[PDB]
């Protein structure tokens, strides 16, 4: 039986957060403080099992880390899903203004 | 002009074809006509400015018939031979276009459109590799339907959110 | 030493390069030391179809193609990870790299067959105890195949996974059960096999060369058809060094 | 047969009203409004920056009267099939099979 | 069939360029 | 509707203080932002990365913030990444990077001011066309 | 270019077209139930 | 019914062709002279 | 007389049904060429990978299409402004999913086009008559030459270049309004006075000319009797014609003069088309239409829309849906 | 910058996103620009290796000086309208741009074509008048009723 | 593809029946007395 996968994601924290396995790196624009470089890590270093594994990126300064607990509310994780993070498709997703 | 070609495909209408046809076909006669009577003029006059070698209450032909009926023949293969003709058709081409353009618009007054071909729409409906220039300009249709009808039909309202807008890729 | 301008237009751009008939020589691991592939290509040669019987007993053969995309299907400046294993076996994890590319083909008849040729993801390893890389050395793999269009690609009336009409707008009260192949678009994602037998080694340099065979599937329209098996032969190079 | 009513709702419970294609239309998007015409929930082309999706608003159709009377849908495919029918105003069964139709519309006499 | 009907109308015109080009009726001076 | 005092009343810093720019000062700051910035920012996006744009609220989330005329000022001279962390002058246009940056070279304090005040005020007579891109033309 | 010295006229007579074209409408009323089949 | 689709033009062409033959044959035959 | 000097004789020969000419000699050649290569193509060639990015379009008859929406289709972008001919396939198979058809058919036909132009002046020469109805005809010439070689060039590209094909051409006109706005174009619209005009007058000088037909005739047969070719009295009565054009608008603004007039009705159109293949020419790189979008304000600020801004919308529906999976980046630089 | 690899990077239709082939294999930017391969200059050509774009050159040696100078070039595309609003036909009033490269091209397209046109016109009528007919036909002595008739 | 079944006959039609009027008028014609 046939599902759109992106329609159906929409249905889950995906639709609702910033999804750390899946979202397009431009979503971390949206907060104080993400943009680019902790934006850059986290998708360097998806996927994730839980939001605040976040925090175990290696390499992050207190302050980085202050900011990403800071902003784990607005984050969730979701199953990867192929069809949103082939084509280096959350670094660019074909969408600009 | 592009309300017409975003909702009503008015191109794609064969009296508006029949329309084209008769207005282009009617310059084309009026070029051809005054420039092959401009170059078969007989010498009846000095001057190099050949204007003046016209009057007004002249029996004679000012041009050739037969020299210009015997270039359009190995030119083009047919000519014009007789003059009563030749002026008859340069009346009946563009004045026929015209007439056939008003009877599609007379059909675009109800939406009667030639909007489709309706084999096209099932075959791509269930073929997602069948393409035509056809199925491309209705792409651009509907984009022209989107885009223009907020601000272009204001009595209606619309709100199209951003997300539901047609785009292509990055555009 | 040939510069841009000696090769542009001529077709050598899309030919991985060739070890002379004097490099039958070994290149020595060092299980101590940590390598890497500097860069691999591979060139195909050959793309073979398998043609789809219609009694489904039948035994199914790979049938050649033409061509008709022209000289746009290498892989190239591929890099990754050389693991030197336990068992003295390496391991090839392909990092990145030019390591896909979409080519179509003619079957005789005149259907084409599009695919994305690619060792995406590539893990590859050698037979156990490699002391040193030689003319008897092969690498065998698996590699990631995903959908030959991505996810924003529109079908010719504007329907998409990513984007696009979810429905046949075309047929406004058409019954959607039939069209449902066509309107759901699906995101294929299955996994292809390599070898690549070494013929040529430069010891000294570190670089070997050789043939190459791969298996994987062909495009199968997201969704709306079956895909196709594809059987790609082809010349390969790759340049070793410590890493 | 007429298929009854739809009254659609977001996760809230609101009632939306689908906007209703204008004539000139020959295709046209699946917008829903509150009762004041404030955009709820929508079909949508780009997903990437969907905020209106069906999924995300919790869009359920409930009809009355007709032949679905009493039924409540909730599963996003059918909700959203349903609203696509509901630009067209009132929803109905139709027989295409005995005429092979094509699922495109022709005009009456009145027209013709 | 479609193929067929537009090929034989595109065909049939063809023929009808060569009569009204080599089999026209001539045009003769008075 | 007229461009009013009130209209030409935007924060000065982060601390609540307002300035309110002359009609004079609108002006030179429509002209110095269309002569210096609008080959890239025309209507308030940004043509080289659509993903930041000159909304208000953008420039309010941005680190620090940007949001009033001294954070504009500021960023002129020492533009960084939206996070704060890096320096882009070699880049993007800045005083600091004047050398590279040639039109650059001849705005003064008073024309930064006048450009951060544009793009102050612009929201706010144009409001979602202001870094709409074309969906809003 | 000398006219054709073998030219002839021909001719239909009404009688023939009424014959032909029975002929014609009743071979059609017999063979077109089995061209419909 | 399930009719052979090229039944309708094989019957309209077999009655139209060779009974225009014939009317042209007839009529050409009418305008000649006497 | 040599065996060369009796084929030039016949070559330029004014006793051939059709002129050949030395013009005629690379003409028919070329022509054939293309006339062959379309027909073929139009009906069976298979689709064609028109923007570079396998997506096959289809063209001909057996692949689909009918009269309106078939066409040969442009060369891939990939191959941009590339020489593309058979020989530089590795296969015809190539060669047809490439577009080579439309490489070989719009090159042998513009050379035997300009062919056929210069062919009207040779035989106007042998003819003894004056020179200038090639001329006329460069306006159309001109045009064919904007739309399929000019254009493509500015563009970098044959995929970009007119279809050859109705629909197509319907398809190149909405591009060329999405990426120019070509209707606020001057030379477009001195061209659309062209053939508007050119329409005008044919009908008008036609209808003059029959209204005042001298009668030669009776009721019971066709006025047309009423000429004999290459008789020396005119057919009409002009200075009837000029009473009447002259009180319908007023005596001066009507020609008393053929030759004035018919000079009138060969440079009307001939310069107006000059101008609209002009148009094409000069938007092959990118000087475009007025742009008068958010051109009016009001006090505030606040934008007043007019009708180009109405335009603006949707030559924007336009852009944004056309070739949908090309882009990859937000500006459409070509 | 954002951590994309650009060299593996598959667009939408299967090509690359930034980065495919020539159809002669040279490394080439993708998307619509596949057509200007054939473009060479002194901000792109320390990219640039024997076999064309060189993904270790993108990914390692990219200057800020070729940044700005791209951007620049991008933003200046010779794009504009009559009126010289600058870029696409359907850009908003506010950047005063038009290429010189777009006026000087335009305007000696329009020259050379009036030019030929001129030819045309003075080279039929030279033929002509050094033949002796260039004011007409000579009614007593008209070529073409001295020919025989085509048919 | 799924065409209109009438188009054949209707395509057939349109040609022949006008076009048979043309050439019974002219062949007619040539046969008049000259
Ligand atoms: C029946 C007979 C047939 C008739 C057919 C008609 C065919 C010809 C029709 C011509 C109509 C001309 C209308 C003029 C409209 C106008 O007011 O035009 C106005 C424009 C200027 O427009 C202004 O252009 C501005 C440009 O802005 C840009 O520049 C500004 C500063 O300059 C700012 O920086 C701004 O931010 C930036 O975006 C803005 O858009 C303004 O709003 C806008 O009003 O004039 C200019 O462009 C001047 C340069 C172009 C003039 C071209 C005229 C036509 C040329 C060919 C004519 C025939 C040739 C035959 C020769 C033999
Ligand atoms: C209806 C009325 C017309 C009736 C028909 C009459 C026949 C001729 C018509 C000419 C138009 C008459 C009014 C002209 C006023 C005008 O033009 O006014 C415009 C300018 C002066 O106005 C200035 O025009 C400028 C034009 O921008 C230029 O300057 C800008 C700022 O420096 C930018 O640098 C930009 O890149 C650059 O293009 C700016 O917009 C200024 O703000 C503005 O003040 O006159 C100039 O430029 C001088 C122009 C010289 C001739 C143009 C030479 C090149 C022509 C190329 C032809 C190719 C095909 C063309 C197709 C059509
Ligand atoms: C090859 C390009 C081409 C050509 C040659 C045509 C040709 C035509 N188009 Mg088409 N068109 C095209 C492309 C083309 N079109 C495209 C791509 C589209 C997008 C779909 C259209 C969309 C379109 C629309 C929407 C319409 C046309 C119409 C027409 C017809 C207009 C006839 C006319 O002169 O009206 C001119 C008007 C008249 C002749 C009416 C009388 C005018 C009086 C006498 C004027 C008196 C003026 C007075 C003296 C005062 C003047 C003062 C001055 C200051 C102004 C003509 C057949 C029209 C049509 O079909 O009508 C039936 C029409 O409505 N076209
Ligand atoms: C009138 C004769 C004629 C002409 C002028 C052309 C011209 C062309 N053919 Mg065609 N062709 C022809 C007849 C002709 N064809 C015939 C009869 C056939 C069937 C056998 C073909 C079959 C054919 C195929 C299959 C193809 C072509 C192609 C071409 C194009 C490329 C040709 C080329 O590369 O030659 C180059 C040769 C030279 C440059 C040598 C000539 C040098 C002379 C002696 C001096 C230099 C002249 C100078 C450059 C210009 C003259 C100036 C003038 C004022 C005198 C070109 C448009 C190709 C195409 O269309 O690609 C897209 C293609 O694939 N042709
Ligand atoms: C090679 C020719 C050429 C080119 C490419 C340019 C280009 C330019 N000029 Mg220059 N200029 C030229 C000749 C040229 N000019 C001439 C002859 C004069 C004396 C009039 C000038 C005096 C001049 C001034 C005072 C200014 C410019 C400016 C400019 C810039 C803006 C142009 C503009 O907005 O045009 C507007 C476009 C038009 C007016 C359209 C012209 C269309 C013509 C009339 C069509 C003609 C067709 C054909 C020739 C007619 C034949 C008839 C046919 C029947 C045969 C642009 C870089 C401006 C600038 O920015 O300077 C820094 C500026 O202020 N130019
Ligand atoms: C001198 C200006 C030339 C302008 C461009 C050329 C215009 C004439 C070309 C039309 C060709 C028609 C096809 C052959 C038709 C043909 O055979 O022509 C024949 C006609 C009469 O020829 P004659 O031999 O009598 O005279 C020409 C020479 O032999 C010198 O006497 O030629 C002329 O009238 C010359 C007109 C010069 C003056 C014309 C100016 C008209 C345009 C003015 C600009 C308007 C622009 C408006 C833009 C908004
Ligand atoms: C080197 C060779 C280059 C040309 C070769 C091919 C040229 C073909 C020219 C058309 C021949 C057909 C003429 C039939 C009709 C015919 O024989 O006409 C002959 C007719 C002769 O006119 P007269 O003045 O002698 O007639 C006087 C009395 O008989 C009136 O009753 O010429 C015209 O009426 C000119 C206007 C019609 C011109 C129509 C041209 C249409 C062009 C083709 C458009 C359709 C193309 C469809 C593409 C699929
Ligand atoms: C590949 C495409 C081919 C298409 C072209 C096909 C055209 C074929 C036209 C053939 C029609 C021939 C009609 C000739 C009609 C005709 O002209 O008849 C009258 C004709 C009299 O000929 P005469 O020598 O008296 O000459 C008089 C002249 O005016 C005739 O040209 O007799 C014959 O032709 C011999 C065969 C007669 C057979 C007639 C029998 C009819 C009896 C009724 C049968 C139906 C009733 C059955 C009841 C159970
Ligand atoms: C003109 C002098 C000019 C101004 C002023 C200006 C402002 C500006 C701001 C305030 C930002 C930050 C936006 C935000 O935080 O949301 C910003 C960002 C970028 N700009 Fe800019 N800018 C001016 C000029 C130019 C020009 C001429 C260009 C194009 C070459 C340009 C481009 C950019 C880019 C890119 C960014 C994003 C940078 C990043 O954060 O990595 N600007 N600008
Ligand atoms: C006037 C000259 C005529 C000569 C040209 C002949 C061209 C050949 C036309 C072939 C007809 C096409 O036949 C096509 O074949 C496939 C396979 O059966 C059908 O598919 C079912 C199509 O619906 C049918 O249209
Ligand atoms: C789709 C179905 C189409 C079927 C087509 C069938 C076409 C049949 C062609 C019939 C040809 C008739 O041929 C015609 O014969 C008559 C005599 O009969 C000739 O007429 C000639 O002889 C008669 C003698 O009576 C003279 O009066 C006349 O002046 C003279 O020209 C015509 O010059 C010729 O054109
Ligand atoms: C007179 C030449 C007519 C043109 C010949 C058409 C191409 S040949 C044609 O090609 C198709 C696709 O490859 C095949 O399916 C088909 O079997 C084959 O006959
Ligand atoms: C998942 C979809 C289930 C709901 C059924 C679709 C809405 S209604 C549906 O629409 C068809 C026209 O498209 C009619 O032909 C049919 O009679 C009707 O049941
Ligand atoms: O190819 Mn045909 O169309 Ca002239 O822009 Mn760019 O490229 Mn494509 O897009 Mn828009
Ligand atoms: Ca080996
Ligand atoms: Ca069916
Ligand atoms: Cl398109
Ligand atoms: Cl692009
Ligand atoms: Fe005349």
């Amino acid at each position: 039986e046939l599902v759109n996968v992106v329609d159906e994601k929409l249905g889950t924290a995906y639709g609702e957060k910033i999804d750390l396995n899946n979202t397009n790196i431009a979503a971390f624009i949206q907060y104080r403080g993400l943009y680019p470089t902790l934006a850059k890590l986290i998708v360097k270093n998806a996927p994730y099992e839980s939001v605040e594994d976040v925090l175990n990126i290696p390499g992050l300064t207190e302050r980085q880390k202050q900011i990403l607990r800071e902003n784990l509310e607005h984050f969730t994780v979701t199953e990867v899903e192929t069809a949103l993070v082939e084509g280096g498709d959350r670094y660019n997703n074909g969408l600009y203004k | 002009l592009l309300f017409f070609q975003g909702f009503h495909n008015w191109t794609l209408n064969p009296f508006h074809m029949m329309g084209v046809a008769g207005v282009l076909g009617g310059a084309l006669l009026c070029a051809i006509h005054g420039a092959t009577v401009e170059n078969t003029l007989f010498q009846d006059g000095e001057g190099a400015s050949t204007f003046r070698a016209f009057n007004p209450t002249q029996a004679e032909e000012t041009y050739s018939m037969v020299t210009a009926n015997r270039f359009w023949s190995q030119i083009f293969g047919i000519a014009f031979s007789n003059k009563r003709w030749l002026h008859f058709f340069m009346l009946f081409v563009p004045v026929t276009g015209l007439w056939m353009s008003a009877i599609g618009v007379v059909g675009l007054a109800l939406n009667l459109r030639s909007y489709d071909f309706i084999s096209q729409e099932i075959r791509a409906a269930e073929d997602p590799e069948f393409e035509t220039f056809y199925t491309k300009n209705l792409l651009l249709n509907e984009g022209i339907r989107a885009w223009m009808a907020p601000q272009d039909q204001p009595h209606e309202n619309f709100v199209f959110p951003e997300e539901v807008l047609p785009r292509g890729n990055a555009l | 030493t040939l510069t841009y301008d000696d090769i542009v237009g001529t077709g050598l751009a899309n030919k991985c390069p060739t070890l002379d008939d004097t490099a039958r020589g070994a290149y020595p691991i060092d299980s101590s030391q940590t390598y890497r592939i500097a860069r691999l290509c591979l060139q195909p040669t050959t793309f073979l179809v398998k043609e789809e019987p219609k009694n489904k007993r039948q035994e199914a053969e790979f049938v050649p193609t033409k061509l008709v995309t022209r000289e746009t299907t290498s892989l190239d400046q591929i890099q990754g990870e050389l693991k030197v294993n336990s068992d003295g076996s390496l391991t090839f994890v392909e990092e990145d790299g030019i390591d896909f590319q979409p080519v179509t083909v003619q079957m005789a008849g005149g259907e084409r067959i599009p695919l994305l040729f690619t060792v995406k993801n590539l893990v590859a390893s050698t037979q156990p105890n490699v002391t040193s890389i030689t003319t008897s050395t092969d690498f065998k793999g698996e590699f990631n195949v995903p959908s030959y269009r991505t996810a924003n690609f529109l079908d010719p009336k504007g329907r998409g996974l990513a984007s696009g009409y979810d429905s046949a707008i075309a047929l406004p009260q058409a019954k959607e059960e039939e069209l449902a192949r066509a309107n759901v678009k699906r995101f294929s994602l299955t996994k292809g096999q390599i070898s690549l037998n070494v013929a040529k080694v430069d010891g000294r340099t570190g670089e070997i060369a050789g043939t190459f065979e791969s298996e994987q599937l062909s495009d199968d329209d997201m969704g709306a058809h079956e895909p196709h098996e594809v059987k790609i032969q082809g010349v390969f190079y790759a340049s070793i060094e410590p890493a | 047969a007429w298929k009854g009513h739809a009254v659609f709702r977001n996760k809230e419970g609101e009632e939306l009203f689908v906007r209703r294609m204008p004539a000139f239309f020959e295709s046209f998007p699946v917008i829903l409004t509150d009762k004041n015409g404030v955009v709820k929930a929508d079909i949508p082309f780009r997903r990437a920056e969907s905020k209106y999706s069906f999924e995300q608003q919790g869009v359920t159709v409930s009809f009355y009267g007709g032949e679905l009377n009493g039924q409540t849908f909730t599963d996003p495919p059918t909700v959203k099939s349903y609203a696509r029918k509901a630009i067209f105003g009132e929803i109905f069964e139709f027989d295409t099979e005995t005429l092979n139709s094509d699922g495109i519309f022709r005009t009456s006499p009145r027209g013709w | 069939m479609e193929t067929i009907t537009y090929v034989f109308i595109f065909a049939c015109i063809i023929a009808l360029f060569f009569f009204a080009i080599f089999f026209r009726e001539p045009p003769r001076i008075t | 509707a007229e461009l009013t005092p009130e209209v030409l009343t935007v924060p000065l810093n982060s601390e609540g203080k307002t300035i309110t720019l002359t009609e004079k000062q609108y002006l030179e700051g429509k002209r110095l932002f269309q002569y210096a910035c609008a080959s890239c920012h025309v209507g308030g996006i940004t043509k080289t990365n659509p993903s930041l744009d000159l909304r208000t609220e953008t420039l309010a989330l941005a680190t620090p913030p940007r949001d009033n005329i001294e954070g504009l000022v500021d960023y002129m001279k020492n533009p960084t990444t939206y996070d704060g962390e890096q320096e882009i002058a070699e880049v993007h246009p800045s005083l600091r990077s004047a050398d590279i940056f040639p039109k650059m070279r001849n705005l003064t304090e008073k024309d930064l001011v006048a450009i951060a005040g544009h793009i102050l005020v612009e929201p706010k007579i144009l409001g979602d066309k202001w870094g709409g891109g074309k969906v809003y033309y | 270019m000398e006219p054709n010295p073998n030219r002839q006229p021909v001719e239909l007579n009404r009688t023939s077209l009424y014959l032909g074209l029975l002929l014609i409408l009743v071979l059609a009323l017999l063979f077109s139930s089995y061209f419909f089949n | 019914m399930e009719v052979n689709q090229l039944g309708l033009i094989a019957t309209a062409l077999f009655v139209l062709v060779p009974s225009v033959f014939l009317i042209i044959l007839y009529v050409q035959t009418e305008s000649q002279q006497k | 007389a040599n065996l060369w000097e009796r084929f030039c004789n016949w070559v330029t020969s004014t006793d051939n049904r059709l002129y050949v000419g030395w013009f005629g000699v690379i003409m028919i050649p070329t022509l054939l060429a293309a006339t062959i290569c379309f027909v073929i193509a139009f009906i069976a060639a298979p689709p064609v990978d028109i923007d570079g990015i396998r997506e096959p379009v289809s063209g001909s008859l057996l692949y689909g299409n009918n009269i309106i929406t078939g066409a040969v289709v442009p060369s891939s972008n990939a191959i941009g402004l590339h020489f593309y001919p058979i020989w530089e396939a590795a296969s015809l198979d190539e060669w047809l999913y490439n577009g080579g058809p439309y490489q070989l058919i719009i090159f042998h036909f513009l050379l035997g086009a300009s062919c056929y132009m210069g062919r009207q002046w040779e035989l106007s020469y042998r003819l003894g008559m004056r020179p200038w109805i090639c001329v006329a005809y460069s306006a159309p010439l001109a045009s064919a030459f904007a739309v399929f070689l000019i254009y493509p060039i500015g563009q970098g590209s044959f995929s970009d270049g007119m279809p050859l094909g109705i629909s197509g051409t319907f398809n190149f006109m909405i591009v060329f309004q999405a990426e120019h706005n070509i209707l606020m174009h001057p030379f477009h619209q001195l061209g659309v006075a062209g053939v508007f005009g050119g329409a005008l007058f044919c009908a008008m000088h036609g209808s003059l000319v029959t209204s005042s037909l001298i009668r030669e005739t009776t009721e019971t047969e066709s006025a047309n009797y009423g000429y004999k070719f290459g008789q020396e009295e005119e057919t009409y009565n002009i200075v009837a014609a000029h009473g009447y054009f002259g009180r319908l608008i007023f005596q001066y603004a009507s020609f008393n003069n053929s030759r004035s007039l018919h000079f009138f009705l060969a440079a009307w159109p001939v310069v107006g088309v000059w101008f609209a293949a002009l148009g094409i020419s000069t938007m092959a790189f990118n000087l475009n239409g007025f742009n008068f979008n958010h051109s009016v304000i009001d006090a505030k600020g606040n934008v007043i829309n007019t009708w180009a801004d109405i335009i603006n919308r949707a030559n924007l529906g336009m852009e944004v849906m056309h070739e949908r999976n090309a882009h990859n980046f937000p500006l459409d630089l070509a | 910058k954002l951590g994309a690899n650009v060299g593996s990077a598959q667009g939408p239709t299967g090509l690359g996103k930034y980065l495919m082939r020539s159809p002669t294999g040279e490394i080439i930017f993708g998307g619509e620009t596949m057509r200007f391969w054939d473009f060479r200059g002194p901000w792109l050509e320390p990219l640039r290796g024997p076999n064309g774009l060189d993904l270790n050159k993108i990914k390692n040696d990219i200057q800020p000086w070729q940044e700005r100078r791209a951007a620049e070039y991008m933003t200046h595309a010779p794009l504009g309208s009559l009126n010289s609003v600058g870029g696409v036909a359907t850009e908003i009033n506010s950047v005063n741009f038009v290429s010189p490269r777009s006026w000087l091209a335009t305007s000696h397209f329009v020259l050379a074509f009036f030019f030929l046109v001129g030819h045309l016109w003075h080279a039929g009528r030279a033929r002509a008048a050094a033949a002796g007919f260039e004011k007409g036909i000579d009614r007593e002595s008209e070529p073409v009723l001295s020919m025989p008739s085509l048919d």
